C-alpha cells in the first residue's frame, strides 16, 4: 500500500511570510497588467474629445474652437493636456476650478438664444474685433459674448433683466474689461469711473475697472475678467452697467445629470466598445486588481501600487 | 476554491476611490493635504491588501497539507 | 430613439384658403425640429429649422409652432405651387436623425 | 456652391459601392459638416453620415460597421464606401451641405446637389 | 473509561474565516442595536432645544421666538432642520458657519446691557418696525439691536467707544443696511455715500452700502448684513458711522467653558436620566459597539458600519 | 478568557471620533474632502474590527479543541 | 532570524510622514482637519505596528518550538 | 540518551497575544529612548539659529537683529516660540503662513541692491525714524525698506519699473502706511485719498489706506501693511504710488533649492555631526523606531506612539 | 390682573392635592412664566415651579418626581397636582406672574394673587 | 447650590435715620439678585430686581448695591410704614431657586 | 579706533599659544565681526576666524577642532588659543575689523592693526 | 571649495603707462570678490569689495570689473607709489575664505 502526495509538475513560484520564492503548481494570477492602449467609446455613446481647445475656449466660443459648438450627449470629457487654443486673449476667469468641478456631473447641454442680437438698442456692436484671435488672417472675436462699444459718442445705461420660465437650471456668463490708460477708456467708452452691478435673489456685486500699466503679452495691454452664475427656476436676474461691459448673447441649459469625469490623457481615438477607461488605455479583463493608474472611470477593478500578487493553490 | 477567491473581492468591495482636484497655486497649502491624502490612503490599502494574500497563501498550504495527513489517518486505523 | 409620425395623409384644398399640418413626436424635444418640402424632380429647400424662426423659405406665407411633443404648421394662404410633400424631422440628439413620414396635399 | 456627384453606377451584387462628391467654386476651408442623404420608396429619406474637415466623422448606427467616409484635401474630394451592396435598396443618393456659424450651427442641411441614382 | 469532548446543546450559530454559519453554545454578543428613541436630560441638567427657530433667530431675538429671551445652563443644543422662522427678514449674516463652530465649546451665557436705550441723545429709535416679522398681527423688529433712523431731518455722525472692564471676554454683534434705490436712502437717512468703520486694536473694517435692484422675496427689496466680533479683557472697541448703521443694545458674556454640540433631529422631549445621547435616541447599554449613528455625545461606545458581530466561545 | 474580552476595548480604545462640521454653498471642494475623509476612516476602522474579530474567533476555537486533546494526552500516557 | 527582523522594515518603509502647517486664527476648521489627519494616521500606523509585532513574535515562538520536536521525531522514528 | 529543549538563563520578559509577561533568553530591543539633547551641526554645515528675532524681523531687517545682516548656506531654521523681538511696529504682514511655507524649500539667499539709495531724486528719506524700535537708545527704523516722506512740501507721483535681466527668480517686498487721522496724513503727505497700484503679469493690485481711530499699543496709533511677490526670469514689474508708500531698497535672490524645515524650540548650541535631528535633541542610533517626537528632519527612523516594542527570539 | 386661586381644602393624607389658579383681566398667549410660591413658618418662601403657554415646564428638584403642572387654553386655566398629601407642610400657596420682555425678562415675580391656606 | 444667609436678626431704629442690611452668598453670582419685602397680611411687592437698578416703589428712600459675594441695602430715611421682613434672592441660574432668611427691623 | 595685539611670544614646541587683541578708543558694543588673519611665506595669507560680540564664532575648517576664540566685555578684550604649536609655522598674525551696516555688512576687512611675529 | 588663481606672475611696467591684471575663479560666484594691495610694512588697505563698487582707496585712478568666473583690473596710469603685490579674494560663501596667489609688478 502506497499513498502520499498528489504528484504534479510546475514552472512558477509564489511568495509567503517566511519565504520569498516557493514553487507552486496552480499559479493562479489575480493582477491585470496589459491594456489595449487607445481611447475608445464607452457603452456605445461617443465621448467628447478635444484637440487643442480648453474648457474656457469651448465655453467662451474661441474663434479657433468653432468646430465644437453643439456637442450632443457624451460620456466623459477628454481635454488635451496643456491646451494650445485655450483663450487667445490674456484674460482670466474668476474661480476656474469650481466651474471645472461643476462640469463633472452634467451629461448634456443646450444653447438657448436668450438675448437676440437685434434686441440690442442703438448701442454699437459691430466693432468688437481683435487681432489676438485671427480668423483666416482677419481680426475677429469670441462667438459667445458681445462687447458693446459706444456709438456717436454715447452710451446709455443698460438695464436689461431676465426671468427664468422653463423648468431648467440655466447657466449665465459675462465679463468686465480692464483698459490700459485714460485716453483708451475715454476713446472706446464715454465716461470714466465705470461700474457694473448684478442683482439676483442670492448674491450681490458691484465692480469697477482697474487702470494701470503692465507688461506686454501678445502685443496687448488690456485685460478681461469673466464671471458666471447659476439661475434657479422661477427666478429673475438683473444687470446694470454704466460703462465697460461684456454682454452675454447665448445661455446654457442643463437637461440631464449623471456621472462624468475630467480627463488629461494623451492618446488618439479608435473604434471600439468597452466598459472602463484609464488615461493610457481601455480594459477588457475581469481581474479585481490592476496597477496601470489610480484615476479610472467606470466600473473598473480596484487599484494597488505593487508589482506581484499571486493567490495560487496546490502542493509544493 | 473559487469561493475563496471571491472572498477577497467580497471583503475588498468597500475600497476607497480617488477623484482628481485642480487647486490653483495660491491655495498651495491645502492642495498639499489633498496630495498627502492619497499618499496615505492608497499606501494603507495596498499594505492591507498585500497582508491579506500572505496569510491566505499560508492557509492555502496549511489546511491542504493537514487534510491529506488526516486522510492517511483515515486509512491508518 | 426618437421616432416621428404624422397622422393625416391626404388633404384636398382650394387655392387661397387656410390649411393645417400636424407633427406628433414621441418624447420631449424642446425647440429642435425642422420641416422640409419636396417638389417633384427637385431637391428640398429649407423652411423651418428652429421651432420658431423663419430665416429660410418664403416669408409671410407659411408658419409653424408647437412644443412638448406636438407641433403644427399653418399657412393662411397658398398658391398653385404650394402643393407638395412635407416632411418633419428632429435634430435634438445625434446620431440617428430620423425623418418623418410622407403626406400629400393635392387638388 | 456647385456640389457635383461622381458615381460609377455599380451593379455587381456583393460588391463595394463608391460615390465621390466634389465641391466646385468653393473649397474645404471653413467649418461645415458635409452629409449624405438617401431617398428610397417606402421609407422616404435616410441620413447616411457626416464628416468635418479635420477628420471627425459621424455614421449611421445601422450601417456603421460596413460604411466608411474618406476625404482628400489635395483637390477637395470627399467619398463614401459601403463594402457590401446586398443591403442596397437602389436608393437615390445626394451629397449636401449644412449651415455656417452665422446661423448658429444648427444641424440642418441647407444646400443640396443635383442627385444621382444607382441600382444593383 | 469514557472521557471526550463535552457535547452539549446550542441554539444559534456564528461566522468565521472559513465558514459563514457555525453553531455555537455560548453565543456571546458584543453589538448593541436597540435604542429608546426619546430626548432626555444629560447628567441631570436639561439640554436646550429649539422648536422652529435657528441659531441666528435665537441670537438676534426673533420676534416669534421670545421663549428663550433668557436661558440657564445646558449641556447641548438641539435644532430642527430648516426652521420657518429663521431670519424672517431676508438678510444674511457673514461667516455663519464659523460662528456656529464657536458655540461647540461654550456652556453658559449672560446678557449684559452694555449700551442703555437712553444713551442715544437725539437719533430717532422708535420707528424701527417691519411687517416681515409681525407680532400679534402688528409690525415689530428684533429685540437685540436698534435701527437708528434720522430725527427732524438730521443724523449726526455717530461715534462711540467701549472698554472691557470685566474679567471676561465679550461677544458683540452689529449690522449694516442695504437700501434699494436712491430715493429710499435719502428718505430714511439724510445723506448718500454712507460708510461705517470699526476699530478693535486687532483688525480694521471700512464698509459702504450696495444700492441696486433685486428680486422680490417676502415682499421686500432691502437687505441687512450682520457682523460679529470677540473682545478680550482689558481691550477697547470703537465704532464710527456716518449713515446706515444697526447699533447694538445687548451683549453676550461667557462665564464657563466645556463640551457641547449642535444636533439636528425631530424627536420630542421626554423625562429620563441618561449618560450618552444620539440624534435618534438615548443609550442605556454597556457593549462597546453600536451602529445607530456615527455622531454621538457623551461617553458612548464606538461606532461601526456592520450588522453582525459575535465574540462567542465554546465547543462546536 | 473574559479578561481578553474586556481587553478588546483596550486594544482599540483610541479609535478616531467623527465631529460634525458645516460648509456653505461655494466651497464644495473642502466639503467633499471632509466627506471622503470620514468615509475612508470609518471603512478602515470597520475593516480592522471585522478582521480582528475573525482571527480571535479562530484562535479561541483552536484553544478550545487543543486544550481537550492535550488533557487527554496527559491522562493517556 | 536577524535577516527577518532587518527585512521587517520594508513592509512599512513607505510610512506616512508628518509636515507642520501654520494655519492662522481665522480658519479653525481646516486646521482642525489638519490635526485630525495626524491623530488618525499615527493611530492607524501604531496599531498596525503593534499587531504585526505580536503576530511575528507568536510565529517565531511557534516555529522555534516546532523545530525541536521535529528533530525529536526524526531521531525517534 | 537524553536530549531535549536547550534550557538556559534569562533576565527579562516579553508580551504576546495570549499573555503580558513571558521571559525570553534573547530579548532583542527596537525602540530608542535616549537623545543627546543639544542642537548640533548637520552634514558639517552649520544650521541657522535665531535667538529672539522672528522670521518677519529677520527678513525685514529688525533694528535689534543686526547679527544676521548677511548669512551663509544652512540646512534648517530654528525659531524660538513666541519671540519677544517680533515686529516692534504694530504692523501685520499679509499671508504670513504662505511665506513661511515657501521658505521650506530654499537653501541659500543673496541680497541684491536693485534700487540704490540715490535713485530718489527729490524725495526726503532721512526723516524715517521711529521710537518703537530704538537703537542704542535712539530712534531708528528698518534696514530693508525706505519710508519716503514729502520733501520741501512736495511729493510727485512716484512711478518706477524694473526688468529681471539675470537668470534667477527674485522675491520683492513692499508696504503701505495706515495713518491715524486726517491731520496726520495731511501733515506727513501733501494730499488725501492716496492710493498705490502694482502692475505685472499674472496679477494686479490697487489699494488705498484706511483712516480711523484705534487703541494704544506700544504708544502708537498707526499701522503698516506689507506685501510680497515673486518675479520670474525675463519679466517686468511696475510700481505707481500717489501717496503712502513703503518703497523697497534691497531684494532677495534664490540661487539653490533643496530640503529645509522650520523648528520651534529652545536649546543651546553644541559642536557635533549628526545625520538626523529632532526639536529636542539629536539621534545617533540605528534601530528603525523611536518615540521622542513625531517631527523630525533628515533620514531619521520612523515614529510611533507606544512605550514597549520587543521582537525577541528564543525559548521560554 | 385678578389672578384668582381656588382649591377644595385638600385634607385627607396619602391622597392627591390639586390647586388651580385662574387668569382674569387678561389672557394667555402672552410671553410670561406663571409661578407658584409657598410660604411656611421655619422655612420662609419656596418656589414650586414655572410653566409657559407653549408647554415648557420647570420644577423644583426636591419634588420633581411627584409634582406636575398642567395648563388648558379653553378659558385660560392652569393647575398644580401633587401626589402625596402626607408630604404637605400646610404652607400657604400663591400663584404669581413674572415680568414681560419690556424689562428684559428677568426671573423675578412682579404681581401676586390673594393667597390661600391648605390644612392636612 | 447657591445658598443665602443674612447675619443680623433685629435692629431698633427710630423713624428718620439710617439703617443697614447685608446679604452675602456662598459663590459669585455676577450682578443677579433681587430683594423682596412683605407687609403683615398681604403679598410682597418687588423693589430691586437687578444689582444696581430700581424696580418699583418710590425711589427717594430705598437703595442697594454690591457685587462679588456681598450686597448691602442703603436708605436715606425711614418712616412708620417701613418696618417689615426683608428677603434676599438670587437669579443667576434657575434650575433651582432659593430664598433668603428672615430679618426684622423695628423700634 | 585703535586695535592692538599683545604678543607674549609663546616659543616652545609641543605647547599652547595665545594672543589678546584689545580695543582702544571705543567698545565692543557695536555690530561688527572681529577677525584674525595670518600670513606666511609660501602660502600668502590665511583667514583664521571671526567672532561677534553676542557669542557667535566662525572657525577655519582646517583648525576647527584645535582652535578656540573667547571674549571679555569687562575692558574690550578678545583672545585666541591654539592648543598645538606645530600647526603654526612661524606665521605673522594680525587682528582686524570688518564693515559696519552702513556699507551693507559685507565680509571685507577694512581696518587693520600693527601685526606681531611669532616663532617656534 | 572656492579656489582662486592668477596666471601672470610679473609685469615690467614703468610709471606712466597701462597695465592689466586678471583674476580667475573656479566656479560662478555672482558679484562677490575683493582685491587687496600690500606694499611691505603697511597693512593691506582696501580697493575693491564688490564686483562693481568703489568706496575704499583713491577712486579715480584704479578700476576693476568682471563676472562669471573671470575678473580683470584696469588702471589709467600708475606712478611711483603704485607698485605692490595684489591679492584676489572671494566672499560668496563661508567659512573657507581662501586668498589668491601673489603677483608682483616690476619697474
Amino acid at each position: 500500500i502506497c499513498i502520499g502526495y498528489h504528484a504534479n509538475n510546475s514552472t512558477e513560484q509564489v511568495d509567503t511570510i517566511m519565504e520569498k520564492n516557493v514553487t507552486v503548481t496552480h499559479a493562479q494570477d489575480i493582477l491585470e497588467k496589459t491594456h489595449n492602449g487607445k481611447l475608445c467609446d464607452l457603452n456605445g455613446v461617443k465621448p467628447l474629445i478635444l484637440k487643442d481647445c480648453s474648457v474656457a475656449g469651448w465655453l467662451l466660443g474661441n474663434p479657433m474652437c468653432d468646430e465644437f459648438i453643439r456637442v450632443p450627449e457624451w460620456s466623459y470629457i477628454v481635454e488635451r493636456a496643456n491646451p494650445a487654443n485655450d483663450l487667445c486673449f490674456p484674460g482670466s476667469l474668476n474661480d476656474y476650478e469650481e466651474l471645472k468641478h461643476m462640469l463633472s456631473r452634467i451629461n448634456h447641454f443646450e444653447k438657448i438664444q436668450i438675448i437676440p442680437k437685434s434686441s440690442w438698442p442703438n448701442h454699437e456692436t459691430s466693432l468688437g474685433v481683435s487681432a489676438a484671435c485671427p480668423y483666416q488672417g482677419a481680426p475677429s472675436f469670441f462667438r459667445n459674448v458681445v462687447w458693446l462699444i459706444k456709438k456717436n459718442d454715447a452710451y446709455p445705461t443698460i438695464k436689461i433683466s431676465y426671468n427664468n420660465t422653463n423648468r431648467e437650471d440655466l447657466l449665465i456668463l459675462w465679463g468686465i474689461h480692464h483698459s490700459n490708460n485714460a485716453e483708451e477708456q475715454t476713446n472706446l467708452y464715454k465716461n470714466p469711473i465705470t461700474y457694473i452691478s448684478v442683482g439676483t435673489s442670492t448674491l450681490n456685486q458691484r465692480l469697477a475697472p482697474k487702470i494701470a500699466t503692465r507688461s506686454q503679452v501678445n502685443g496687448q495691454r488690456g485685460r478681461m475678467d469673466f464671471f458666471w452664475t447659476i439661475l434657479k427656476p422661477d427666478d429673475a436676474i438683473h444687470f446694470e452697467s454704466n460703462g465697460n461691459f461684456i454682454a452675454p448673447e447665448y445661455a446654457y441649459k442643463i437637461v440631464k445629470k449623471g456621472d462624468s469625469t475630467i480627463m488629461k490623457s494623451g492618446v488618439e481615438y479608435g473604434h471600439c466598445n468597452t466598459k472602463c477607461q484609464t488615461p493610457v488605455g481601455a480594459i477588457n479583463s475581469s481581474m479585481p486588481f490592476h496597477n496601470i493608474h489610480p484615476l479610472t472611470i467606470g466600473e473598473c477593478p480596484k487599484y494597488v501600487k505593487s508589482n506581484k500578487l499571486v493567490l495560487a493553490t496546490g502542493l509544493r | 476554491v473559487t469561493n475563496k477567491v471571491n472572498s477577497i473581492i467580497d471583503k475588498m468591495n468597500t475600497q476607497f476611490e480617488a477623484v482628481g482636484r485642480e487647486f490653483n497655486n495660491l491655495e498651495r497649502r491645502i492642495e498639499n493635504l489633498n496630495k498627502k491624502m492619497e499618499d496615505g490612503f492608497l499606501d494603507v490599502w495596498t499594505y492591507n491588501a498585500e497582508l491579506l494574500v500572505l496569510m491566505e497563501n499560508e492557509r492555502t498550504l496549511d489546511f491542504h497539507d493537514s487534510n491529506v495527513k488526516n486522510l492517511y489517518d483515515k486509512v491508518r486505523l | 430613439e426618437i421616432v416621428m409620425t404624422q397622422s393625416p395623409a391626404t388633404l384636398s384644398v382650394s387655392p387661397g384658403e387656410r390649411v393645417t399640418l400636424s407633427c406628433r413626436a414621441s418624447q420631449s424635444v424642446g425647440s429642435s425640429l425642422a420641416w422640409y418640402q419636396q417638389k417633384p424632380g427637385q431637391a428640398p429647400r429649407l423652411l423651418i429649422y428652429a421651432a420658431s424662426t423663419r430665416a429660410t423659405g418664403i416669408p409671410a406665407r407659411f408658419s409653424g409652432s408647437g412644443s412638448g411633443t406636438e407641433f403644427t404648421l399653418t399657412i393662411s394662404s397658398l398658391q398653385s405651387e404650394d402643393f407638395a410633400v412635407y416632411y418633419c424631422q428632429q435634430h435634438y440628439n445625434w446620431p440617428p436623425l430620423t425623418f418623418g413620414g410622407g403626406t400629400k396635399v393635392e387638388i | 456652391m456647385q456640389l457635383q456627384e461622381s458615381g460609377p453606377g455599380l451593379v455587381k451584387p456583393s460588391g463595394t459601392l463608391s460615390l465621390t462628391c466634389a465641391v466646385s467654386g468653393g473649397s474645404i476651408s471653413n467649418s461645415h459638416w458635409w452629409s449624405w442623404v438617401r431617398q428610397s420608396p417606402g421609407k422616404g429619406l435616410e441620413w447616411i453620415g457626416e464628416i468635418y474637415h479635420s477628420g471627425s466623422t459621424y455614421y449611421n448606427p445601422s450601417l456603421k460597421s460596413r460604411l466608411t467616409i474618406s476625404v482628400d484635401k489635395s483637390k477637395n474630394q470627399f467619398s463614401l464606401k459601403l463594402t457590401s451592396v446586398t443591403a442596397a435598396d437602389t436608393a437615390v443618393y445626394f451629397c449636401a451641405r449644412g449651415l455656417g456659424w452665422e446661423q448658429g450651427g444648427y444641424r440642418a442641411f441647407d444646400m443640396w446637389g443635383q442627385g444621382t441614382t444607382v441600382t444593383v
